[PDB]
């Protein structure tokens, strides 16, 4: 109890301040309360970072976060805690099961049928499970709805083991932060051949964050997931993607039946978060028991996850 | 890159060991280092 | 911060009313403080027609309210903002199962007025309440509402070349994550789509001058039929067509833009709620 | 079989103050502090030059004062420090455990390594936008050979004087610039030329000013009033010793001005130094838990120009622990 | 390999990196230190970020120049003193001419990345009769001498005419009027390529080392004092700057980070670059230093002066 | 040379670096027959050849502070050695004079370093040593509140190279102005193991 | 949490430009970087905006939707002191904008180009060589009809123009200035628009011919008045097809992915959600949509 | 290295390399295919000497 | 194509490339590597330095004549100077050149 | 204005004994 | 006099002052 109260009272909102307007005596020390508050929460001084820890309860908001039961057959265990999964719809009304993706077990989707492919197949070497998971790969491919179907759910931050019906924890909504409170930070993980900087293709303004994109894509011989870094708006990076798809709208065109609506659309991109523009992504190495590939990490993460837009 | 973040009690050398160290990094004259802006440049927990 | 934001009943409610209104406590609505005025029920009147794209822009425009508690002399509400997150339930008589969709809609009520309102018969006003949906679901209601109207309105001037039957077997009916409703299909919705038609109707002579701005490439692309219009128009008149066409374009693409546009993150079937923020 | 750590070692950052650099030859720190505080940033002097009392019947020689105002440049001078809020987490929350104990020093440790960070920051960007002004009001001596030479000027302004000393400019861009280049290439005449030059910087500088004083910033050696500052790079640096060969003092200065600023100067850097940040959080510690229960040497190389003992500083080495540009 | 009707005058401006030395005589600005204060910027719920911020006041206390700033040595010539041109269908993409067969045969004859900077440089159309005493030695690459600081402040009027009206002659050479007139004057070829009243289609990131010769603007900026266009000068004008370590040289957007002077917009003179017009005389200025000719019965060499005196070496012989 | 590398090594600085480098090589490589082109200024010469490779070597190390080399002559430290050949030695001995002391003052044994009690728990247990396991003791376990500066941590580098007596051996002491190198052969190390230098 | 800049002049601000800058005070500013302290040369959006270049506004647009907002708050010697925008606070931004709208049905608003003139908002600085523009900030309504001016210019360059260089409102008419090239950007947005335009014009509808028919032929509604009594041929040789419902459904699907796609393309420009205007203290609390 | 007779002499009186283009070693790039490659080989763009 | 640093570290470290025999009669590439020991800078900035080149025995005669008023050119002969690191003393009977 | 430079000593009120307002 | 202006001009009065 002791622990207890020592650990609650130093946990709690300092007071309001009070001006009582009507008594004589009283306006004066409390005016000397407030430039004593003043004086010590602006000097360089430790007293001026002890305020800061107080976060007087519009500046921290408690984020949202996804209970989502899997199955864990559809999942690894041995994943890095920062990876965005996209949940499938669900086609059947009670089900009880949300099937979500790692971008890896999304890359076995991607290519079983047609680096990354090594420690892919390495972490999920059955797939044919994986593709009983979905009821329909090539068909929804093929009139590419598979865009609002799968949708994302941001980065897992808790993943707590079980060797039947898994259970996992996603900030779908707020800073992306971890649920135990021995504090840590949860670095987003993205695996760097499907991650590519913008900037890097484009070859002036500051802003103040650099947003993550996600743009599930429909190439001619399979989906493809490519993890977009852009400094500018959802509305700019439509027109900016619109540029890089350079190739796209040349077999959109060669594909000349306008009747035949599939390949009249070219993926859709999705906002995941916003991460800072001032400290960029780091790179770094994430190892499996034999292999490693490098893997982008991004700190400081804020998921909101908007619309697939069509490009 | 093989380097651990322990709070470790680091002794205070007095070297000019400074100069010329964000382009030495860069270049790679060190074979595995840690470069920790903002929040990382912390003690870091036990 | 201080968000309760009250409205001003000037009569008492009685117990229908009360029961009425906890029937719908979870649900949405706008705002302008005023009871007249206080959600969409000004347009959805009987002082004015019906119409839809006013609606929409009044929609739009002004804010939007999540209640909490009932009273017999006020209304607790918080008003929407961009910053928070409110708990939102889905409280409408045409129900839309919101499983698992990371976005909702708020549209203008197409289902009737009757479907989602509260008559009240003691105050001055009627509110209504707009509908809040999936969006799959809210631009498939738009497309077989939309073609429903174009294809009633061309059966009423000329029966001979489609069926009344034909259109009211598929666009009466959505089908969105296996769930399978029904649409209530009865005026409304006519300027919206007279507005569509004028947009296809001049899209041809716009896709001309647009691709004379700028060879054979762009030519290519039209079909035969989809080519051939003469040369020979009047200059005011091709360009007082190219400014209200793309008056119109602009005002029906940010209408298919559905709107406040709501996002939602943990839907609990048990309790019919999810943790909804503004997007 | 074991895995040895061979040592772990860390570096010290050395404290740089804008009153131990010898760039404060060149400012006087006035404990003013008004103009902040005044609205307007201007200054307006009263000044009064002398005149010749002339005799010949060309003019009345009218008595000569100038009102002239000089407005103040305020420069704001910011840095920001992430710090971390599980940091913040420790800090609040008081230890009982030796291993939170040692967690909490270190979350001290590493509070108290942004606040030393922000005063040695604004300690490096005083020193910066200071240098910043010395370089905006730096005109450059190509054309202050000419024009703070009173021989072509002084005769009025006209068409003419301006057109000969542009002309006198485009010489002195040519056969005067990169004076230290030319002095390479020179024969034995190493240090006569160099000595030459940097007293024709020292006289072209030095001119009439308003608000003087005593005789500030002396060195301890020679005694002699220290007259400016060369500020340069650490190769010139490097060069003008082997030029010039020798100082006038062992790079020893005795500035008796700095004498309020051991006091105003320190009560900060010492207020952040550890041993009262541990302090501060060792009192609000005890506020948690009482809660439940209710003069010097500077080193600065003089060189001797003449009759004037000028100083000569290098501030490099406090850029290159930046890895910012000089 | 055969000549045109007309000659050309190509404008590079090259880049230094020059090791400075300042000079500032004691007491000459009085300072007033505030006191540091702290305020939380960005308070994320990760990380929160402070800041630290200062305000100083100084004040100028002599009513002389109290400071000098001298370029002692060379640390090296950052560009790369070469050849590489501009690209007018780079830097104006709009413009093209009627057939596109035609249009794309020129842009296929003509251009449609290693080292250092290249140093892009203008070419200005001039007569084959501009005598070559004009160019050995430092003079404007146009016609007439832009002696406008010369003349009366704050008067654009009068000193618009000095600049442009060849009525009267040169400020320099009094017995003709232009060394070409294809460029010095006001709506002339070289002055429709490179002022600004006529490239609003250019694109604007691109850097012209001729803007510094034939702007209009900035010309009659330095018609104002001399006591003020020398703080013009130092006060961090940046006019006509350039990117320094840029591949392909840029204008810089108002770039502070830099530190640069441009002498060459305040005197509005160009310095002769070493030019010949064959290699023997090329091969004959490193073998006599002195007593090599100029002229060449049709041949020229045009001996390099500058700030910098660069030092030439082929193979064993030097020059200095 | 930091007035190149204040920048960052861009495409650009990238280039000039590799200019100066041939260029260097092309003029001041070889700098000992060089010197035989003057004759007057062979001293000065050798001299500011020596003074300039001193400095390119980042002499800022962790051991800076740990005297462990002192010239015999007076309380200074060495700053490095010059390994030259027998001829070079020859030539330097009298062109850059005699030298200034004959032997520098270093140490006699090996800092020696074992396994003791603290850290063989860790190395049977974990196989993880730390070197000077009792000085991590000082720091964090007895009084962690005091945090070390410069000075307070100067007898914990000098792990063992302190406390030792000091014999004097022989080798030619060069002052370079400041610095007091100290310049020796190893050629009669190999001349008589028959092995090339 | 401190939202505040402080952009610091070099040179001393003299007392008209004081003037000038005092009755400019609320008004939006772009900003170059979004830190505490900053330098007036990037403060604005002059750097895109230039008096040497054409005026192209599409460019502007996509700087005012990447670069961060701030409102200008106190101006004094030497320094501007300016409130950045973030969401989750409310702004109080006035009208001090010289072609007048006035915002009585507290619409949306929005952040657009100086497509009205420099001159009138160029506000310039003779202590530094900078010059400070000011953006427009006008409601939605407003704003899709200037931007379709803006398109509609380059592609009637070639083929009564007065009404498409001014714009309309309630009140008054205001002139704009349309330049004769619209620039890359804008000839690029145009491309797009054209690219969408040939290829969408094969995915049109059938069965709204027919209604457009009848009701020329029957019915004369208030929006029927732009044909002037006039149907064309190739809605003929389109309504030579019979009508069903299954292409025309996935016709219309892809038609509102297509009219979702141009919603993208067309919303330009930061929009600022307002609430609570006050017409008589003339200032309007404001965040950012 | 066989090369044609229209080769000057000025490219032989400095140090540059035996064959024609200049091989540069770290003045093209840093780990790539393209523009290394493609300043060692590519002749459609100039070598950065010349 | 590895940064600056980190081909100055595998500059020294090792025989970085292709070396060849000293002390043999040809010229072999070096297989043992064992005491042989050499720094090569033509790897390192792949430049090769000029010979001294003459066309003809006339410029190379005129070469040691006049050093500094020589033509590198005569009308189609040519003379190449040595501009190689290290400078190497000609002496073509009394007359010597550096 | 008239105070563009000058600082003050004092002021010289309006003989308000107790009063700050006025000239 | 009201304020502190003793070390911005100087001690000398017939130098400087107020």
């Amino acid at each position: 109890r002791r622990r207890l109260q020592r650990r609650i009272a130093g946990l709690l909102p300092p007071p309001a301040r009070r001006l009582n307007i009507s008594r004589g005596s009283e306006f004066t020390r409390d005016v000397r309360g407030l430039v004593e508050e003043h004086a010590q929460a602006s000097s360089l001084s430790a007293a001026a970072v002890w305020r800061a820890g107080l976060l007087a309860p519009s500046g921290w908001r408690p984020p949202v976060f996804g209970d989502f039961l899997i199955h864990a057959s559809s999942f690894n265990n041995a994943e890095a805690t920062g990876t965005p999964l996209f949940q499938f719809k669900q086609s059947d009304p009670f089900s009880g099961v949300d099937a979500v993706f790692t971008p890896l077990s999304l890359f076995i989707l991607m290519n079983h049928g047609r680096g990354l492919t090594r420690m892919a197949n390495l972490l999920y070497d059955s797939p044919a499970t994986l593709a009983d998971l979905v009821p329909d790969f090539g068909r929804l491919v093929a009139d590419r709805r598979f865009h609002n179907f799968i949708t994302p759910v941001g980065p897992l931050v808790e993943n707590i083991k079980s060797t039947y019906l898994n259970k996992i924890t996603t900030v779908v909504h707020g800073p992306v932060v971890s649920k135990a409170i021995p504090r840590s930070t949860v670095k987003v993980t993205v695996p760097q051949e499907a991650f590519v900087d913008l900037d890097a293709w484009l070859s002036q303004p500051c802003p103040a964050d650099a947003r993550l994109y996600v743009a599930l894509t429909y190439e001619e011989a399979g989906p493809r997931f490519t993890f977009f870094q852009s400094s500018r708006g959802h509305c700019q990076i439509m027109n900016i993607l619109r540029i890089y798809y350079s190739p796209s709208i040349m077999h959109r065109y060669a594909v000349v039946q306008p009747l035949h609506i599939e390949e009249l659309t070219f993926g859709a991109v999705a906002c995941l978060g916003t991460f800072s523009a001032t400290d960029g992504w780091r790179r770094s190495a994430f190892n499996y028991r034999g292999s490693s590939l490098p893997v982008v990490e991004i700190d400081s993460f804020y998921s909101n996850v908007s619309d697939w837009e069509v490009i | 890159e093989g380097v651990e973040n322990r709070p470790f009690p680091y002794l205070t050398v007095d070297a000019d060991l400074l100069s010329n160290l964000r382009q030495s990094a860069a270049e790679g004259l060190f074979h595995s280092f840690d470069l920790l802006v903002g929040k990382d440049a912390r003690e870091a927990g036990i | 911060m201080d968000l309760k934001v009250v409205v001003s009943l000037s009569s008492r409610l009685y117990t229908d009313e009360i029961a009425k209104m906890q029937q719908r406590i979870g649900c949405i609505l706008p705002l302008a403080q005023n009871v007249q005025g206080l959600g969409l029920g000004q347009v959805y009147s009987l002082e004015t027609v019906p119409d839809y794209v006013s609606m929409y822009n009044y929609l739009s425009d002004c804010t939007l309210a999540v209640l909490d508690e009932v009273s017999v002399d006020s209304l607790i509400l918080t008003k929407i903002v961009p910053g928070q997150t409110y708990a939102i339930k889905n409280k409408y008589q045409p129900f839309f199962q919101w499983h698992g969709t990371g976005s909702l809609s708020v549209m203008p009520p197409v289902f009737g007025r009757e479907h989602a309102t509260v008559k009240l018969e003691s105050n001055d006003v009627d509110i209504v309440f707009p509908m809040v949906l999936p969006t799959p679901i809210a631009e498939e209601v738009l497309q077989k509402i939309l073609l429903f109207n174009v294809y009633s309105r061309v059966v009423m001037q000329a029966p001979g070349n489609a069926d009344m039957l034909d259109v009211h077997m598929h666009l009466g009916s959505v089908s969105y994550l296996g769930h399978h409703y029904e649409l209530a299909l009865p005026a409304l919705l006519d300027n919206l789509s007279l507005y569509f038609c004028i947009m296809v109707t001049l899209l041809p002579r716009a896709s001309m001058r647009l691709v004379r701005g700028l060879n054979l490439f762009q030519e290519m692309v039209p079909d035969e039929i989809a080519r051939i219009d003469l040369d020979d128009l009047s200059v005011a008149d091709d360009l007082s067509r190219m400014r209200v066409m793309m008056t119109y374009l602009q005002s029906l693409a940010s209408l298919f833009n559905l709107g406040p546009r709501l996002a939602t993150a943990a839907y609990s079937q048990e309790t019919l709620t999810a943790t909804c923020w503004l997007r | 079989k074991f895995e040895v750590l061979l040592g772990v070692y860390t570096n010290a950052i050395q404290y740089v103050r804008f009153l131990e650099t010898a760039l404060a030859v060149s400012c006087v720190n006035t404990e003013f502090k008004d103009l902040s505080r005044m609205t307007d940033g201007k200054i307006q002097f009263r000044i009064s030059v002398p005149t010749i009392a002339h005799g010949d019947g060309r003019r009345p020689s009218k008595q000569r004062t100038f009102i002239v105002v000089k407005n103040c440049h305020k420069h704001h001078i910011s840095t920001e420090m992430e710090l971390s809020m599980l940091d913040l987490e420790i800090l609040h929350s008081i230890p009982e455990t030796p291993v939170e104990y040692a967690e909490y020093v270190g979350a001290v440790k590493t509070v108290a390594s942004a606040l030393q960070f922000g005063v040695d920051a604004l300690e490096r960007g005083l020193i910066n936008t200071v240098l910043s002004v010395k370089l905006r009001h730096a005109p450059p001596m190509f054309i202050l050979q000419t024009l703070a030479d009173p021989t072509f000027t002084e005769r009025g302004f006209s068409k003419t004087v301006k057109s000969d000393l542009i002309a006198m400019f485009k010489r002195h861009l040519l056969e005067h610039s990169f004076f230290l280049d030319r002095a390479e290439n020179m024969g034995s005449g190493f240090s006569q030329y160099v000595r030459s030059r940097l007293s024709e910087m020292v006289a072209a500088v030095s001119g009439e000013s308003v608000l003087k004083g005593v005789s500030t910033y002396t060195t301890a050696k020679g005694g002699e009033p220290v007259g400016g500052v060369f500020i340069v790079t650490d190769n010139v640096l490097r060069q003008l010793l082997t030029f010039l060969g020798e100082e006038a003092d062992n790079q020893i200065m005795g500035p008796s001005s700095y004498a309020s600023f051991v006091v105003r100067g320190e009560n900060l850097v010492t207020a952040v130094s550890y041993g009262r940040v541990m302090r501060t959080f060792e009192h609000f510690m005890a506020r948690i838990v009482d809660s439940p229960e209710k003069r010097v040497p500077i080193s600065a190389a003089v060189i001797k120009l003449g009759n004037h003992a000028v100083a000569v500083e290098s501030l490099q080495k406090m850029y290159n622990d930046t890895q910012s540009p000089y | 390999k055969i000549h045109p009707g007309v000659a050309m005058t190509v404008v590079r401006t090259d880049e230094i990196l020059s090791e400075n030395i300042l000079f500032s005589s004691r007491a000459s600005t009085s300072m007033f230190i505030g006191t540091p204060n702290v305020s939380r910027r960005e308070a994320r719920v990760d990380a929160v970020t402070f800041e630290v911020h200062h305000e100083m006041a100084s004040i100028d206390t002599g009513l002389s120049y109290s400071s000098t700033m001298t370029p002692a040595r060379v640390a090296a010539i950052t560009t790369d003193m070469g050849i590489h041109t501009q690209d007018f269908f780079s830097v104006f993409p709009a413009e093209a001419f009627g057939n596109q067969q035609v249009n794309d045969y020129i842009k296929a004859k003509v251009g449609a990345l290693c080292h250092g900077q290249q140093a892009t440089c203008e070419i200005i159309v001039t007569p084959v009769t501009a005598d070559v005493a004009y160019f050995q030695k430092s003079n404007s690459p146009r016609g007439r001498a832009a002696c406008v600081v010369s003349c009366e402040n704050y008067n654009q009027e009068v000193a618009e005419g000095l600049i442009y009206d060849h009525s009267r002659p040169d400020a320099a050479y009094e017995y003709r009027s232009t060394v070409n007139p294809w460029a010095s004057q006001l709506g002339s070829l070289g002055d429709i390529m490179y002022n600004s009243s006529y490239r609003q289609t250019a694109v604007p990131g691109l850097y012209s080392p001729c803007r510094a010769f034939f702007n209009k603007e900035e010309l009659l900026r330095n018609n104002r004092g001399l006591y003020n266009m020398v703080n013009e000068y130092s006060q961090r004008l940046g006019g006509h700057p350039a990117t320094s370590n840029t591949e392909v040289q840029f204008v810089v957007i108002a770039g502070t980070d830099v530190f640069l002077e441009q002498p060459c917009s305040f005197l509005q003179e160009a310095f002769p670059a070493l030019s010949a017009s064959s290699r023997a005389l090329i091969d004959e200025f490193m073998s006599v230093k002195q007593t090599h000719a100029p002229i060449h019965y049709g041949h020229y060499i045009i001996e390099e002066v500058a700030p910098v005196r660069r030092i030439l070496k082929f193979g064993n012989k030097v020059v200095f | 040379d930091p007035t190149f590398t204040e920048r960052g090594f861009s495409k650009t600085v990238k280039s000039d670096l590799i200019a100066m480098f041939k260029r260097h090589l092309l003029e001041h490589s070889f700098f000992l027959d060089r010197a035989e082109n003057m004759g007057s200024g062979f001293s000065q010469y050798v001299r500011s050849r020596l003074s300039e490779m001193v400095a390119a070597v980042s002499g800022e190390s962790v051991l800076k502070g740990v005297s462990t080399y002192t010239t015999a002559k007076g309380g200074e430290p060495v700053g490095g050695v010059f390994i030259v050949t027998d001829n070079v030695l020859r030539q330097l001995l009298t062109f850059l004079g005699e030298e200034a002391d004959n032997q520098i003052m270093g140490p006699s044994s090996y800092a020696s370093f074992v396994v003791r009690g603290e850290n063989l728990v860790t190395a049977v247990s974990y196989g993880r040593v730390m070197r000077t396991f009792e000085h991590f003791m000082a720091r964090i376990v007895d009084s962690p509140e005091k945090a070390g500066s410069t000075k307070s941590d100067l007898p914990a580098v000098a792990a063992g190279v302190e406390d030792q007596p000091r014999v004097p051996i022989s080798a030619a002491v060069i002052k370079l102005g400041n610095h007091a190198v100290a310049v020796e052969s190893l050629q009669k190390m190999y001349n008589d193991t028959q092995s090339p230098y």
